[PDB]
C-alpha cells in the first residue's frame, strides 16, 4: 500500500528545562526568564536628574559648602554617592535617615527666609575653619552660629518664631553646640544653666547643650547636634533661647516626588532606564531579575536563580 | 505524553523538517515527499506567542530605597527589614519556579494535542480508505498519486472518489 | 483547542441550543430535531461550581491597622511600611491574575473534554452501523427513525439489532 | 445516510477574559472576582461599638473634657475622626503613637483610683481655662496639678507609691509642667531646682520641668510632657518630686480585644460587616478587592485590577 | 475525566490488580487472566515521583529572630511585625493550597490520560482484527490463545497474521 | 468473540484530597506536605553551642555573677531561657534590645581591658549585698563601683580616656549610680553637684546622677542606668566624672555570625537540626510546617493548615 505518514520537527540543537514532572526535559528552543545582566552606568535619558557628586542630601537642608551648588533646585531623580559630606563642623543629625530619606524622595527643594533677627548682645555671625568657603572661615549657609557679642558676658534670653504663611508643610532644621570646655562655653555664652526649648502647636522639645572633653574632629573637639520638624502651614514656631542654638536663617520647603538613587556609577544621558542599583542600571523586560535584591525604580522582582528557562518549543525527540 | 502523540506513539522527531513544526511525509509509486502543515503550526506558535506576550512588557510598580547603600541603620529596623526582603524573595523565587515549571508542563503538553489533531484530521479525511499503521502512518488502500496525496494536505480529498477502489483492496 | 472539538472539528456552536451546553442534532425521512444530554451538560456545570465554591466564600484572618489615618508617623517607619505594603500588593494582584488565567485555562479545556467525551461516547456506541464525517457527525448506514434516534440518546441502542443491514450498505 | 450530529451551545452576548495564551478569550459567560463596591457608611449591626466624635483615644487615658463620656467602658469596635481633641492644656505624649495603638485594639478600659494623698502645703487641684467643663476652669480628670497652696513658697519634697493589687498590667500616665516664664515656675513651684523621679521594678526615669515661652495654644505657652508605662501585677511605681510632676489619680485597665476604625464615615445600625476601611465598610465574598490596602478586619485582599473575570462556561463560538 | 477513561467509559477499578496500576484481563478458550503493564505504570509513578521531588528536598534560607519571646517589647514596631508576619503566612497558606489542589488536579488527569494512551496503543495494534465494546474492551474476531494476547501486552501482535479471518467474521 | 478488556487498580482503602474543582476526591494513595511534629528538645548535634542557663545575655557584657562562666568564649549558636538574670544592682539599659540582639547575632565575645587607673582618693573596689560572689559583696565583673575613698569626702574631678587599638569596634558599657538618699550620695561622693561626661568622635553625652526613692529591688532603692556605644578602631572615648560613675574596666568585642535561640527546651547531643522554636527543634523534609511563625536557621515556612494532603495516586473508583 501507498502511505502518508504525520510528524513533528526535532533538533539535534537540543535544550534543557523544567516542569512539574521532570527537571530536565529536552525542548526544541527555550527562553531566559531571568534577568542577569546590568549596565555599568546610571541611564538618565529624559530625565531631569540632579548628581550631587560630593554633597550629601542632608548638606542641602543645612548648607554645608560642598553642597552650595545644590541648596536650591527642581529634579525628578537625585543621585546621592558614597563619601558625599555632610558636615563641616563636626556633628550629626537626629533622625539623620528619615531626613535623608524625605529628601531623596522629594523633586526639589526651595529656601524660604527665617526673617529671626537677635538685636546686640547678640553676634549672630559665628564662623570656623572647619567650614571654609573663602576667603577665610565660614559656617553653614541656612543657619547662624549665635554668640555673646562680648567673649565672657552671659548670653540674652532669647525668643524668635518663625510663621509659616505658605499653604505648604516647611522643614525647619536648628542645630545646638556641644562645647568642649567650660571655657569654651563660658566664652561663648554665659556662666549660667543653658537651655533651648523649641515649641510649635504640634511639636515640642527641649535642648541642653553639653560640655565635655572629645576627640577632634578633624577640627574640633566640640560638636553640633541637628534637629528638624515640619511647621504645619499657618502654625508658628519659637525657640527660646539663652546660649548653644544654632539658629535657622533659612527654612526648605520639599516640593513634589522623585526617584532617589545612590550609586558610584557614572551618568549616561543615551540610554533610558525605570531601575536602577547600586551597581548601575537594569532594563529589561523580563519579570524577574538576578542582581540585588536593593533596587529603586520600576524593577523586575529578584530572584535567587542563576537560570530559569521557559519552554518555546515542544519536547525534543531526535533521530 | 499527556495526548500520547510526541514522544509517544510518534516514535521521533524529524530534523529535516524546516518549514514547519508538524507536517506530511509520503511515499507512493511516484517516490518521496516531505511538507509542513500550516494550521497545526501556527496554532502552537501562537500560544506560545500568547505565552511570551504574557510574561515579558509587565508593567511594574515604583519602590523607593529604604535601606541606605552608604549610611549604618539602627540594627533593629535593619533586622526587620532584611527579615522581610528575604522574606519577599523567597515568595518570587518560588514563585518564579512554579511559573515556569507549570507553564512548561502546559507548552509541552499543548504540543502534543496540535499534533493528535493534525492525527486525527488526516484519519477522519481518508474515512473509510486507510487504516492507522500504529506509528502515526496512514496506509491508503488504493493509488495514491502527488495530486492525490496534495488533495490529503489541503483538505480537498474526497473520499468518495476512491472509496469502492479502498473497500475492494481492504477485502482479499 | 486542547481536546480538539470546541473551535476545533465542531465549527461553531448552537445558539439555538438552550436547554443544555451539549447536544444532538438529527436528520431522517421523517426530519430534523434538536435535543440536549444531560450527563455531560451537567458534568461541566458541577465542575465550574466546584472552582465558584473554593474561591468564593473563603474565610480571611482579621487585620488591624498599623498605621493612624490621621496623625503621619515617623518618616523611616512609614517608608518601611510602604514598602512592605506595596511589595504585598504586587503579590497578590500577580496571584490573582495568575489564578484566573490559569483556572480559566482548564474551565476552557474542560469544556472541549467534555465535548469530545460525547462524541466518543456516540462514537462506541453504533460500533461498525456508522461512520464519522469529519465535522462532528455521524452518517447512519442504516434507516433510523425518531425511537431509534432517543435509543442512541439514552444509551439503550443495541448495534446487533441493525449490523446486518449497516454492513450492506456499507458495502456498495 | 441518516445523520447524527454532537454539538454546544453558543450565545450572542458572549464575553472576554484572559487565559495562559490568551488575553481575550469569548466564553458564554463569566463572573467577577475583584470587588469594587463599597458601602459609604461604617455598618455596626450587632456590634458594641463605641463612636468617640471628637474625642481622641489618648484623651480617654488622661480625661480631657471632650472625653468625658469615653473614660469608661466596654465595646468590640472602636471608631476615631480625624480632628478629634487629646489635649486641653497644651502638650505631648511620648510614644503617642503606640499609646493610640494599645487603645484602639482594647476592647474596653476601667478606671482604678491611685488613692494618691498629699497633705498640706500642697495645693492638688490646680485648674485653667485651657479645660473647661461645668462651671469655670478644671483639668484632666485622671490627673491632678499639684502646686505649692501658697503662692510663692517651695514646693514639699513628696513621695507617692501605686500599687497593682489586681492580676492585670494598670497603665499609668503622668505629666510633667513645662513653665512659660521664671515667674509662673517660681509662683507655682519653688525657687529651687525642680527634679522628677519614677521607679518602679521594671521602669526607671528622671524629669526636670523647663523654663520657656511656646506659642499660645490656645491658652497657654506652658506645656506638658505626658509619660506612661504599665504596672506589672503586684509592682509598685514611686514618685519623688517637688514641682513639676501632674500626678495620676486614676489609672488605666485595658480589657480584652476589639477592632479599631479610623474613619470619616457615619454609623448605620442597620447593614453588617467584617471589614472596614476610611471610605466606609465592605460586604462581600468575593476573595479580591479594589478598594484601598488600608483595610482592617476579615478583609478580601486589596489587588491593582480593575477587573478579574473568571470563566464560566466554554470557548464562545457563535453561527 | 478530561480524557474520558478512568471514572469515563471504564466503568470502575479493579481491586484485585496489585502487580501494577494500569492493566489487562482476558477470557478465551483456555480461560481468563490478569496481567499488569509496565510501561504505562511506570510511566505514571515517575511523574508522580518527580512531583514529590520537587516538594521535598528544598533549601531553605537562613532566619534570625527579629523578636523577644521573652522579653515582650515594645508595641508600635511589634504591631508592624505581626502584621508582616501574619500577611505572609496568608501567602504562604495560599499557596500551599493552591499548589495541591493543582498538582493534585494534574496528578488526577495525568493517570487518566496513560489510562486512554495504553487504550489508543492496543487498539491501533489490533488494526481491523477487533471491535471496541465502548467499555474498555475489545471483542477479537480470531481465535486468540495466551501467547496472542501476550503479543498483544508486549506490542508485538501482528496484525498481518489474522486480518484473513478476522475480516470473515466481522462480514456478519 | 474471545474477549481483551482493559482496566485500572482501585483500593477499599480510599483517601481523601482537594482539587481545583473539587473538594472531596478519593485517590488511590497521598501523602502529607505541612509537617506538624516537632522535638520538645533542641538538636545541637555538631554545633560549637553555649547555654546561658540562667544567665541573660547583656549580663556577659557587664560581669553578673550568674554570668561568670560565659563572660568570655565562641560559639556558632547561643540559646537564652525565659527568666535569666541580667542585673544584681537594680538597674536598667538604654537600648537594652538592640544590645540583647547584637549578642545573639553575635558567634563569641573576648573582653579588653580599658587599664583606667584612678588613684588614692578614689576607692574604686565599691561592693554590695545585691551582687554576691564567694564570699561577700561583690559587683559586676566588668566594671568598678568608684566611691571617694574616705566617707563624706568630695570625690575628686577625674578623667580616662579608653582607645581602641584593635581594627574591630569595641563594645563599652558603664553605668551611672541615682542613690537611694540625700545621705547615701553625701556618703558615696561629695555634698557637691554630680555631672558626667562622656565623648567620642561618634558619641557624646552627660549624665547626673538624680538623687531618689524607689522600690527596695531587693536589695536597694538605688538604681544603676548603663548606656553603651560602639568605640570604633582608633578612636578614643573619654569620661569625664566627678561621682556617679559606674566605670568600665573591660570592654567587648563581639566576633563573629552565630544563630541565637530563644527557648526553655532542654539540650540534646543526639539529633541535629536547622530549625528551632521556643517548644524546641523542627527537622523535616517536607516544605512547610504548621507550628509556628516564630522559628530561626532554615525552616519550612508556616501555614495555618492542620494538613494538605498531594495525591500520590489516581481517582479511587472501587467495585
Ligand atoms: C539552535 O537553537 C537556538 C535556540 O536555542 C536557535 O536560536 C538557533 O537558531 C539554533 N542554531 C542553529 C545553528 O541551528
Ligand atoms: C529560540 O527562541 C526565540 C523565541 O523564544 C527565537 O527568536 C529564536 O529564533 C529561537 N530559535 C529558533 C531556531 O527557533
Ligand atoms: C500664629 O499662628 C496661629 C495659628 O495657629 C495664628 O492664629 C496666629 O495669628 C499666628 N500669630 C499671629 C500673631 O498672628
Ligand atoms: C429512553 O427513556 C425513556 C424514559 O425517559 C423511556 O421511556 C424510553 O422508552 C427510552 N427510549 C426508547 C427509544 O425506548
Ligand atoms: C446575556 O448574557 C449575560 C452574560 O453574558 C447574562 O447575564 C444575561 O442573562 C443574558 N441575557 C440574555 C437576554 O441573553
Ligand atoms: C453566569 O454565572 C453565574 C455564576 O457564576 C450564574 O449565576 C449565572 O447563571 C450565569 N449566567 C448564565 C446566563 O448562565
Ligand atoms: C511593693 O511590691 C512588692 C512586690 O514586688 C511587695 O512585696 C511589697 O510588699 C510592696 N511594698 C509595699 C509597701 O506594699
Ligand atoms: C502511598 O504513596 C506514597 C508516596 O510517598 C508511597 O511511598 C507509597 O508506596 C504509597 N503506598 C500505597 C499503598 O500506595
Ligand atoms: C585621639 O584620637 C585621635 C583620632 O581620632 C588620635 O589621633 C589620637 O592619637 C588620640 N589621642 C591620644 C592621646 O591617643
Ligand atoms: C490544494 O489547494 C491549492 C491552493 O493552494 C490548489 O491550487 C490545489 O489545486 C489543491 N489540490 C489539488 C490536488 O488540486
Ligand atoms: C507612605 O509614607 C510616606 C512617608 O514615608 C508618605 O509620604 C506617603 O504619602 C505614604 N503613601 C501614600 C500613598 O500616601
Ligand atoms: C503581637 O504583638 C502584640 C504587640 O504589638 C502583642 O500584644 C501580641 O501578643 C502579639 N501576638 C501574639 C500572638 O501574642
Amino acid at each position: 500500500g501507498d502511505k502518508i505518514c504525520l510528524g513533528h520537527h526535532a533538533v539535534s540543537n537540543g535544550t534543557i528545562v523544567k516542569t512539574l514532572t521532570n527537571e530536565k526535559e529536552e525542548v526544541t528552543n527555550a527562553t531566559e526568564t531571568v534577568e542577569s545582566k546590568s549596565l555599568d552606568k546610571l541611564c538618565m535619558k529624559s530625565r531631569n536628574y540632579k548628581d550631587l557628586g560630593s554633597c550629601h542630601p542632608i548638606g542641602m537642608v543645612i548648607g554645608t559648602p560642598a553642597c552650595d551648588l545644590h541648596l536650591t533646585g527642581t529634579w525628578d531623580t537625585l543621585i546621592e554617592r558614597d563619601n558625599s559630606i555632610a558636615y563641616c563642623y563636626p556633628g550629626a543629625t537626629v533622625n539623620e535617615e528619615a531626613l535623608r530619606q524625605k529628601i531623596m524622595e522629594s523633586g526639589g527643594i526651595d529656601k524660604i527666609s527665617t526673617g529671626f533677627t537677635y538685636g546686640s548682645s547678640i553676634n549672630s555671625a559665628g564662623t570656623t575653619k572647619a567650614c571654609m568657603r573663602n576667603g577665610g572661615n565660614s559656617f553653614y549657609a541656612e543657619l547662624k552660629w549665635l554668640v555673646s557679642k562680648s567673649k565672657g558676658q552671659n548670653f540674652p534670653q532669647t525668643t524668635n518664631t518663625y510663621r509659616n504663611t505658605d499653604s505648604a508643610e516647611h522643614l525647619i532644621i536648628w542645630g545646638i553646640h556641644h562645647p568642649s570646655s567650660t571655657q569654651e562655653k563660658n566664652d561663648l555664652y554665659g556662666t549660667q544653666s543653658l537651655s533651648i526649648s523649641v515649641g510649635s502647636s504640634t511639636y515640642q522639645n527641649n535642648f541642653v547643650p553639653v560640655v565635655g572633653a572629645r576627640p577632634q574632629v578633624n577640627g574640633q573637639s566640640g560638636r553640633i547636634d541637628f534637629h528638624w520638624t515640619m511647621v504645619q502651614p499657618g502654625d508658628n514656631i519659637t525657640f527660646s533661647h539663652n546660649g548653644g542654638l544654632i539658629a535657622p536663617s533659612r527654612v526648605s520647603k520639599l516640593k513634589g516626588r522623585g526617584l532617589g538613587i545612590q550609586s558610584g556609577a557614572s551618568v549616561d544621558n543615551d540610554c533610558e532606564s525605570k531601575c536602577f542599583w547600586k551597581g548601575g542600571s537594569i532594563n529589561t523586560k523580563l519579570p524577574f531579575q538576578n542582581l540585588s535584591p536593593r533596587t529603586v525604580g520600576q524593577c523586575p522582582k529578584y530572584v535567587n536563580k542563576k537560570s530559569l528557562l521557559l519552554a518555546t518549543g515542544m519536547r525534543n525527540v531526535p533521530e | 505524553g499527556l495526548f500520547g502523540a510526541i514522544a509517544g506513539f510518534i516514535e521521533n522527531g524529524w530534523e529535516g523538517m524546516v518549514d514547519g513544526w508538524y507536517g506530511f511525509r509520503h511515499q507512493n509509486a511516484q517516490g518521496t515527499g516531505q511538507a509542513a502543515d500550516y494550521k497545526s503550526t501556527q496554532a502552537a506558535i501562537d500560544q506560545i506567542t500568547g505565552k511570551l506576550n504574557r510574561l515579558i512588557e509587565k508593567t511594574n510598580t515604583e519602590f523607593e530605597s529604604i535601606e541606605s547603600e552608604f549610611s549604618e541603620i539602627e540594627h533593629q529596623i535593619g533586622n526587620i527589614i532584611n527579615w522581610t526582603k528575604d522574606s519577599i524573595t523567597d515568595i518570587w523565587t518560588y514563585q518564579a519556579e512554579l511559573l515556569v515549571a507549570m507553564e512548561n508542563q502546559h507548552t509541552i503538553d499543548m504540543a502534543d494535542s496540535e499534533m493528535l489533531n493534525l492525527y486525527e484530521r488526516v484519519r477522519k479525511q481518508l474515512r473509510q480508505n486507510a487504516e492507522e499503521d500504529g506509528k502515526g502512518c496512514f496506509e491508503i488502500y488504493h493509488k495514491c498519486d502527488d495530486n492525490c496525496m496534495e488533495s490529503i494536505r489541503n483538505n480537498t480529498y474526497d473520499h468518495t472518489q476512491y472509496r469502492e477502489e479502498a473497500l475492494l483492496n481492504r477485502l482479499n
